[PDB]
């Protein structure tokens, strides 16, 4: 059984996995305690493998884990380990820390990182694996392993290039962002599943799987929905094994039935078990069948519309979501959801009226406004993004959101706007077919990240009013925010508009952040500025960091020409 | 001549449709949907789903 996992996983994977496992239960033990602990679990394998008859070899991985996981001095999680396996493990899990109290982990300099990676790969990689593992205790372990394999690639690559920095940083950054967001999205689903129970979750998956498997029949999709709700429900408890076994089963089931489900699953279904549920979760949408009729027959024109909906509301609604979603891989899931919500309200509002048909005859008209809203929203922003680069786009946003909610802290406005902008480059590349769904994905997390940051630090009425809305209305609410005309200018503070040669040496990314930080501060001190005015200043400012930083004498350039710039900007504003 | 697999699937569908009929589903719309299922498991997941929604 543990021999099953070892020959299946192959030393490296098993070891990487076990390390992660301990790191997420024992969040506070030093790396070196875990290293030998993995070892005292490995090298029992590869022998416990040769000898199948050996002692404790057949006991459950939970047993073998939890008994290992009770060897070491330090400790009210103590009450644990008194229980005799399941009827126990709800223990350890129940005490895990939402977010633990340990060093906000700072990234080393490039030189250093590549040094430690060439001087020894195993230790530097496993070290960093343990480390990330412990701050992210609910992070599905295999996904973390896949990132570790992506990390090695990026290090292997950039440590042998002209630009070690221009190469690696962007990758670490892009990896970090995917990780964090992968994690945030796990939490999101889990929390949402608690706040809104299964029903909303199912609606979501129905929409999602239908877009992805448009040839599948309702019963196939519904089946997948049920199984997936199960998987997330178990995975949301926090146990790798229960979670993994369900994932691997669901994946096996999809593959057995791939011919029916999707022509896009050939590769995924021939991958090792470790990777198969992973490859599935990100397969491309299949092509929809060629001649899908209108949804009018079954959902508007039919005489039986109300008989049918009354007989099993949620399924009728699911079938509508299904038929809509598979026909519209262009829509975001939340849009499809808005559409079904509307449909639902309408059936409610009139399957009890004198002439049912009379009301609902026109229901699809109610979808245009809703489709149109995000559609237009994407056009203008991607347009706007297209006029300016990622950088200048970020700045447009910095200005937009600081004007909308100036009460928000600069660091947060900068991070969100930077991310919102990042979202633009990731999504506008794609055509008007693929854009909305790409936006939703990246947007929800960026938005929640803001919300979380806002939860534990309330500052604005309108923002929390947005963060405690339905996931379906979250973004619409955010999009309804007006410029805050009531907001009074922050006071000047020179230190905030003074710079030093030090900026010329920063990461480009870190340089931008410094400029963007000043931009927000600028809007906060002159909330009335026109963005015609801001241009002028932004333009004087870029020319300022160009003149200095290319000048022999930098401290003086930045200093007395900082004066030139400020007075020039203080005049021309206010 | 049916495979055992094809036999089981056909059965599960008749079974599930009767079982829905006995709960008060009357609509071809649902029975059709049961009928488009490809797997016994699909048959029973959707039957289950139709029952939960009937409340
Ligand atoms: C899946 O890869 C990840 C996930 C989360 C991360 C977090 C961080 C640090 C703690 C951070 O900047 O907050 C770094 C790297 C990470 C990689
Ligand atoms: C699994 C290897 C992880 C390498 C750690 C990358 C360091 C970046 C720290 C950060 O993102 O702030
Ligand atoms: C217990 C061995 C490690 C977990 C199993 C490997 C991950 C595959 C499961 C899945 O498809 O998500
Ligand atoms: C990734 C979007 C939602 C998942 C859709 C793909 C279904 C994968 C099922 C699984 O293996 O867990
Ligand atoms: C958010 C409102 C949408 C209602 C959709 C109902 C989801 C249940 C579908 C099912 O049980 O297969
Ligand atoms: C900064 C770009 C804002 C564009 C809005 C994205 C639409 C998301 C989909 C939705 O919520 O229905
Ligand atoms: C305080 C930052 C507010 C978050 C921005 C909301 C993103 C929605 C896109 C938009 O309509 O602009």
């Amino acid at each position: 059984e543990v021999a099953h996992r070892f020959k299946d996983l192959g030393e490296e994977n098993f070891k990487a996995l076990v390390l992660i496992a301990f790191a997420q239960y024992l969040q506070q033990c030093p790396f070196e305690d875990h290293v030998k602990l993995v070892n005292e679990v490995t090298e029992f394998a590869k022998t416990c493998v040769a000898d199948e008859s050996a002692e404790n070899c057949d006991k459950s991985l939970h047993t073998l884990f939890g008994d290992k996981l009770c060897t070491v001095a330090t400790l009210e999680m103590a009450d644990c380990c008194a229980k005799q396996e399941p009827e126990r493990n709800e223990c350890f899990l129940q005490h895990k820390d939402d977010n633990p109290n340990l060093p906000r982990l700072v990234r080393p300099e490039v030189d250093v990182m590549c040094t430690a990676f060439h001087d020894n790969e195993e230790t530097f990689l496993k070290k960093y694996l343990y480390e990330i593992a412990r701050r992210h205790p609910y992070f599905y372990a295999p996904e973390l392993l896949f990132f570790a394999k992506r990390y090695k690639a990026a290090f292997t690559e950039c440590c042998q290039a002209a630009d070690k920095a221009a190469c690696l940083l962007p990758k670490l950054d892009e990896l970090r962002d995917e990780g964090k967001a992968s994690s945030a999205k796990q939490r999101l689903k889990c929390a949402s599943l608690q706040k809104f129970g299964e029903r909303a979750f199912k609606a979501w998956a129905v929409a999602r799987l239908s877009q992805r498997f448009p040839k599948a029949e309702f019963a196939e999709v519904s089946k997948l929905v049920t199984d997936l709700t199960k998987v997330h429900t178990e995975c949301c408890h926090g146990d790798l094994l229960e979670c993994a076994d369900d994932r691997a089963d669901l994946a096996k089931y999809i593959c057995e039935n791939q011919d029916s489900i999707s022509s896009k699953l050939k590769e995924c279904c021939e991958k090792p078990l470790l990777e198969k549920s992973h490859c599935i979760a990100e397969v491309e949408n299949d092509e929809m069948p060629a001649d899908l009729p209108s949804l009018a027959a079954d959902f508007v024109e039919s005489k039986d519309v109300c008989k049918n909906y009354a007989e099993a509301k949620d399924v009728f609604l699911g079938m509508f979501l299904y038929e809509y979603a598979r026909r519209h891989p262009d829509y975001s899931v939340v849009l499809l959801l808005r559409l079904a919500k509307t449909y639902e309200t309408t059936l409610e509002k009139c399957c009890a009226a004198a002439d049912p048909h009379e009301c609902y005859a026109k229901v699809f008209d109610e979808f245009k406004p809703l489709v149109e809203e995000p559609q237009n929203l994407i056009k203008q922003n991607c347009e706007l993004f297209e006029q300016l680069g990622e950088y200048k786009f970020q700045n447009a946003l910095l200005v937009r959101y600081t004007k909308k909610v100036p009460q928000v802290s600069t660091p947060t406005l900068v991070e969100v706007s930077r991310n919102l902008g990042k979202v633009g480059s990731k999504c506008c590349k794609h055509p008007e077919a693929k854009r909305m769904p790409c936006a939703e994905d990246y947007l929800s997390v960026v938005l929640n990240q803001l919300c979380v940051l806002h939860e534990k630090t309330p500052v604005s009425d309108r923002v929390t009013k947005c963060c405690t809305e339905s996931l379906v209305n979250r973004r619409p609410c955010f999009s309804a925010l007006e410029v805050d005309e009531t907001y009074v200018p922050k006071e000047f503070n020179a230190e905030t508009f003074t710079f030093h040669a030090d900026i010329c040496t920063l990461s480009e990314k870190e340089r931008q952040i410094k400029k963007q930080t000043a931009l927000v501060e600028l809007v906060k001190h002159k909330p009335k500025a026109t963005k015609e005015q801001l241009k002028a200043v932004m333009d004087d400012f870029a020319a300022f960091v160009e003149k200095c930083c290319k000048a022999d004498d930098k401290e003086t350039c930045f200093a007395e020409e900082g004066k030139k710039l400020v007075a020039a900007s203080q005049a021309a504003l206010g | 001549h049916m495979t055992i697999d094809q036999w089981l699937l056909k059965n599960a569908k008749e079974d599930a449709i009767a079982e829905l009929k006995k709960a008060g589903i009357t609509s071809d719309f649902y029975f059709n949907a049961i009928n488009k299922a490809k797997t016994v498991e699909e048959v029973n997941a959707l039957k289950n789903e139709i029952l939960k929604a009937h409340a």
